[PDB]
């Protein structure tokens, strides 16, 4: 019992996406499907590969032929995005499909909102100095976060999150510049310069 | 239909995380409860389905934690107690209700059980304010140095709600987690209003409450 | 002697230990109410799969067969001789 | 005849039968675990 799915398929709104579960070696008619929004209980889209279980929208559909097992999804909506899993049935225990991360184009690109913060008085006092930049409501989830200690490059101790899915179907990103209190005080401007589709931003707290 | 599970854990390699999955909203006895391993940064991987009337369970070879799915008919709880623990046994384990035939149909699994399995200790945050810069100042809290995930950062113990946009944690230079919760606050509200992030970390029994000040 | 004439009710005041981790030593008593485990999984103190309550009561019903009838068993135990004699056969100490 | 029924029926087994109407080849082992002789066995406990 071996199958595999495409790692992801990034498709566009109103376009149809048929997600591939392609099983190795033996196959049975029964197969199942999923969407999982990150960090959530996987929800079954399809049943016996021939049946969308009740409660699953009409755009989610399923089929299969031989080794091929398909989740046919239609007319993407910007909120729909998730990770799409399949299930081999019988023929000895199963490999769940590795998932399809849905990256939908045509979502709205925006300049990331910078909330940039110095270390708190108790962060400086304790000696752990975190200059905290934040990035909000930017599509797609992308940055290169370049911390500027004064105007110089910071090659180490600057923290970078991998951009994540937010409540708005937007993408939020955190970055902290971690220093000693000494490294914090002696450089005036810690500049958050976030390269987004090739476009950096500027917001800073003067130290 | 509904499954309530065990709490969050940090588990020693070789120890046993016992994940209860308790049946609500349906009948324990009519359904195989499948179990699936979602680790952080991974996909679903089969471990085993339980039978509710039948203690004998197919377990995955693959990763083998000597997983024994014990079907508790008194409390309607399918247990997965995963031994042979490992940093890859850090995972969100979904117990999945499904038919008792070679029909395996599983829709609403457990809510997920976020169980770290690691040598590290359970550690909560060290709370800190964020210092601010028409009339809206940017302040908040950077959560610090905690383990494991997850963490829910509230504000003012329920006295502060709106304006919050919470940014889940950085995987940091220590392999730990610093998240920045930020409420957008007015400048006229500064000095007449208290801003306190209440950052709860359950596995470590840590509550620290602290004021955010300009 | 049978308490069927009196204690039979079923009589659930009278109870027994249906399972225990091992065989007893003589005159050994156990007041522990702890929950039983027949599996390798900790039970969290509840009954269930391979998890039960080791103390069960014999129901004593006056209509039960002589096997399920109650019996009041009493033992009078003594060290025989060489020890200080407190209870004795009612023979007074001679001269 | 009337109220006389043949005990053992054969399904038509057609590859067009469903997943659950297809004939499965189904075997069930019988083994007593411990407490009975080791003939089919692994190392048992066989040390160096």
């Amino acid at each position: 019992i071996v199958l595999t799915q495409s790692p992801f398929q990034s498709v566009s709104p109103k376009e149809k996406v048929t997600i591939t579960c392609r099983a190795s070696q033996s196959i049975s008619s029964n197969l199942h499907w999923y969407q999982q929004k990150p960090d959530q209980s996987p929800k079954l889209l399809i049943k016996y590969a021939s049946q969308s279980i009740s409660g699953i929208p009409s755009r989610f559909s399923g089929s299969g032929s031989g080794t091929d097992f398909t989740l046919t999804i239609n007319s993407l909506e910007a909120e729909d995005f998730g990770i799409y899993f399949c299930q081999q049935t019988n023929f000895w225990p199963y490999i769940f499909g590795q998932g399809t991360k849905l990256e939908i184009l045509k979502r709205t690109v925006a300049a990331p909102s910078v909330f940039i913060f110095p270390p708190s008085d108790e962060q400086l006092k304790s000696g752990t100095a975190s200059v905290v930049c934040l990035l909000n409501n930017f599509y797609p989830r992308e940055a290169k976060v370049q911390w500027k200690v004064d105007n110089a490059l910071q090659s180490g101790n600057s923290e970078s999150v991998t951009e994540q899915d937010s409540k708005d179907s937007t993408y939020s990103l955190s970055s902290t510049l971690t220093l000693s209190k000494a490294d914090y005080e002696k450089h005036k401007v810690y500049a958050c310069e976030v390269t987004h589709q090739g476009l950096s931003s500027t917001k800073s707290f003067n130290r | 239909v509904q499954l309530v599970q065990s709490g969050a854990e940090v588990k020693k390699p070789g120890a046993t995380v016992k994940i209860s999955c308790k049946v609500s909203g349906y009948s324990f006895s009519n359904y195989y409860i499948h179990w699936v391993k979602q680790a952080p940064g991974k996909s679903l991987e089969w471990i085993g389905y339980i039978d509710p009337f039948n203690g004998g369970t197919s377990d995955n070879l693959k990763f083998k934690g000597a997983a024994t799915l014990t079907a508790d008919t008194s409390t309607d709880t399918a247990y997965m107690e995963l031994s042979s623990l490992r940093s890859e046994d850090t995972a969100v384990y979904y117990c999945a209700r499904s038919e008792y035939d070679p029909y395996y149909v599983m829709d609403y699994w457990g809510q997920g059980t976020t169980v770290t399995v690691s040598s590290a200790s359970t550690k909560g945050p060290s709370v800190f304010p964020l210092a601010p810069s028409g009339g809206t100042a940017a302040l908040g809290c950077l959560v610090k140095d905690y383990f494991p995930e997850p963490v829910t950062v509230s504000w003012n113990s329920g006295a502060l709600t709106s304006g919050v946009h919470t940014f889940p944690a950085v995987l940091q230079s220590s392999g730990l987690y610093s998240l920045s919760s930020v409420v957008t606050v007015p400048s006229s509200s500064l000095g007449t209003q208290t801003y306190i992030c209440n950052v709860n970390h359950k596995p470590s029994n840590t509550k620290v409450d602290k004021k955010v000040e300009p | 002697w049978n308490s069927n004439n009196l204690d039979s009710k079923g009589n659930y005041n009278y109870l027994y230990r249906l399972f225990r981790k091992s065989n007893l030593k003589p005159f050994e008593r156990d007041i522990s109410t702890e929950i039983y485990q027949a599996g390798s999984t900790p039970c969290n103190g509840v009954e269930g799969f391979n998890c039960y309550f080791p103390l069960q009561s014999y129901g004593f019903q006056p209509t039960n067969g002589v096997g399920y009838q109650p019996y009041r068993v009493v033992v009078l135990s003594f060290e025989l001789l060489h020890a200080p004699a407190t209870v004795c056969g009612p023979k007074k100490s001679t001269n």
